[PDB]
């Protein structure tokens, strides 16, 4: 019976059901396996680092945008937040807008790991690292508006006042006080999970407004400016249901 | 391998999911507010079988006139759920909401009597327990019919015997229109289960 | 009878014989005097791979020159037993018995260095640990090569990388002939088992 | 269903009947008065093999003359039951009832001797134990033959040896007729069981 390096053909139990992760094999009899006798782990990968999961991979910060606002510019990035908005041809100006959670699913190789999965529940974590020499001042407001693209215009963070914009959930971002701000955007869908295949829908828009423009010396200079870098990742993740389909958008 | 055609009765449930009872409850506490567990409650609800049933004046009209039509349609619960069963028992409830558009007499009144099923008004007396309403002060009749039967279960089929269970007569001294809603009493239930029929959906008359 | 193709795993041993271990021992105590139970001992024995390996004077000769030839032949244990396995580990031992028939210089000396495997003498320095012998007083070199590897197991196959384990250089100031016997150190062993190749037997060139 | 041809060894007895032993006994106590349970008792009963066996005067007649004929017929128990078996043992009993119609001598006597089976009267002496009767005072002989054998069982078949068991000689000084009834002694029994032969029934010679 006791032979090495081969498994001979034999009968076995007449009703076998082996369940791998999601595939379940039924066989008429128990398969005739050959495994390695007294197996070992002859590698060092488990000693180099820990094996990261998909939840860990999706928790990795990804650089989304790098902005550079210059002082003395009548551009939408430097022009400030307006007291009133009387018409839609004259809305509130913003530095950068982000459709979420798409902007993260389509970044850092996260779509490769979200592939072959149907439903998702996740919070979006945002970190902005700003840098401005001690002679530059200013103040930004990072706020998020849910369903801003799908909600009526009167209900949008765009097309409302400064006191309305700053009534939204956000972080005050001063150049000389808050060199860095963080923000957690919760799971914003009205449905039980994000559909990663059928519905390419976004549910929360992230806006970076300007309370006070870049205040620098009167003398024109290339140095009167600030540089931004926005990082994003996911948190409180749940990928559950497999699927053979993919979103070609991602 | 043994030459055999057998059944091992293998069952597989997917997805590594939680308890369906708990999740279903969580869902109903957020999107329904109730949990229907049985279909007799639907025999207690009142549903319309005709939203306009016109009648003639001084005419005793057996409601079989209408329920023989309604039972085949499948519009109300007492008809839709009757295609799953063969027997029934218990009494029935009928509500008649007045929708009479014209005034015929100074005093309009609605009156209801008993009648054996499948009888005609010319075969029965206007005696026994009755109920009278005045649509001007009370535009809803709300009569009930008990199970006055020779048998403990009534078949939804035809029979040799006749007049073996009670039904309703409806009298109006004037030509009235009615919303007719019906239901079963607190004892009505259907028999023992059978298969479903086909269902009729949308009809699209297209030019050829 | 059941229509079936099965295996009952029946085993039969003939002859009503005694214990094979006891009888084998009795036999070895009369006709062998020893009992080989493992093939690593054969990797410890020294066996010839070339009974004459001529060299040129003032030439650093990597012994791969010879072992690449020898490993394919199957003449020594380190080659015959390598066709059963895929991996190996540990160092190696080489003995060089002098068979030089002519006198070239008053003082003949043999010297050995290290060298990464599959390197050439023009790609490596003559530094590091060495061993020197004088064939006139000591006609046997008896050098040993440690396992100086980047990997815990070396495949008998080819690789992308090169110089990942150590080997031997052989230098003679004069043209010498050698009986080259090799073996493994007290740590050498082969990998994990595979099938056998064909064997080559007698060749009879016959006139047709 | 499994492809198989098997035996489940299922047995069914009909009729919800009582105990066969009790009912059989009840029946025998009303219609038989006895219960035959074995066939040796039938080897103890005396039955006729010839109801007239004529003999010549002053002639020693071995009874094989008659039993070789009788054993093939199947008329007596010792012959009918011999077709179920192959061996026999034990002695035999013979009764000779006189039916001689004529008077030959003033004094008629019957005498019986022993003789090895298949011998002739010219091959044996008239010595040994004998028995003599006088049919006028005793018309029944009632001799018995012991099992004087070289073998513990005698085959109903033929043999190479001869005279290996005893038999009977029969002598009459006058021509007598006899009813010949035979049986086995209290030790006679047949051998071990085999199959039955065919039976011969009625013969109807019809004119064609």
């Amino acid at each position: 019976t006791n032979v090495h390096n081969t498994k001979l053909a034999s009968t076995s139990a007449e009703n076998a059901i082996e369940k791998e992760q999601i595939t379940t094999f039924h066989d008429v009899e128990t398969p005739n396996r050959i495994d390695t006798p007294m197996a070992q782990d002859t590698s060092s990968a488990r000693s180099m680092d820990d094996t990261h999961s998909i939840i860990q991979f999706l928790q990795r910060p990804v650089l989304i945008d790098n902005i550079e606002i210059v002082a003395g510019t009548t551009a939408d990035n430097n022009t400030a937040l307006s007291r009133y908005v009387l018409d839609r041809t004259n809305p509130q100006k913003y530095i950068k807008q982000w459709t979420l959670p798409s902007t993260v699913l389509k970044a850092g190789g996260k779509a490769q790991k979200l592939a072959n999965f149907k439903y998702l529940r996740c919070d979006v974590q945002v970190k902005i690292v700003l840098n401005a020499n001690p002679f530059i001042a200013g103040r930004l407001y990072l706020a998020y508006s849910p369903y801003d693209d799908k909600v009526a215009p009167e209900r949008r963070i765009i097309y409302t006042s400064r006191a309305g914009v700053t009534g939204y959930p956000g972080v005050e971002l001063d150049f000389q006080l808050d060199n860095s701000v963080e923000m957690t955007i919760p799971y914003a869908s009205f449905q039980e999970a994000y559909d990663l295949v059928s519905g390419n829908e976004d549910f929360v828009q992230l806006y970076l407004f300007t309370i006070a423009p870049v205040l620098g010396p009167s003398a024109e200079s290339a140095n009167s400016k600030v540089d931004l870098s926005v990082y994003m990742w996911l948190d409180n993740i749940s990928l559950v249901i497999p699927t053979y389909r993919l979103n070609p958008n991602l | 391998i043994n030459l055999s055609n057998k059944t091992d009765e293998n069952t597989i449930s997917f997805f590594d999911s939680g308890d369906p009872e708990r999740m279903n409850n969580e869902a109903l506490m957020r999107g329904c507010g109730e949990q229907i567990v049985n279909l007799r409650p639907l025999l207690r609800t009142f549903r319309t079988i005709n939203d306009n049933w016109s009648l003639a004046a001084n005419t005793k009209t057996p409601i079989t006139d209408l329920t023989n039509t309604a039972d085949a349609e499948g519009r109300d619960y007492m008809s839709y759920l009757s295609f799953l069963y063969r027997f029934y028992r218990g009494g029935r409830r009928y509500k008649f909401f007045n929708t009479t558009p014209l005034k015929q007499s100074q005093t309009c009144y609605v009156r209801s009597f008993l009648i054996p099923r499948n009888y005609t008004a010319d075969e029965i007396n206007t005696d026994g327990p009755s109920h009278i309403t005045y649509p001007v002060i009370n535009p809803v009749h709300e009569v009930e019919v008990p199970f006055y039967s020779q048998y403990r279960k009534i078949p939804i089929a035809s029979t040799s015997d006749k007049g073996y269970d009670s039904s309703l007569m409806y009298y109006t001294n004037v030509g009235t229109q009615q919303i007719v809603a019906r239901a079963g009493n607190d004892d009505f239930t259907f028999g023992w289960m059978i298969g479903t029929p086909q269902l009729q959906g949308i009809t699209k008359e297209v030019a050829n």
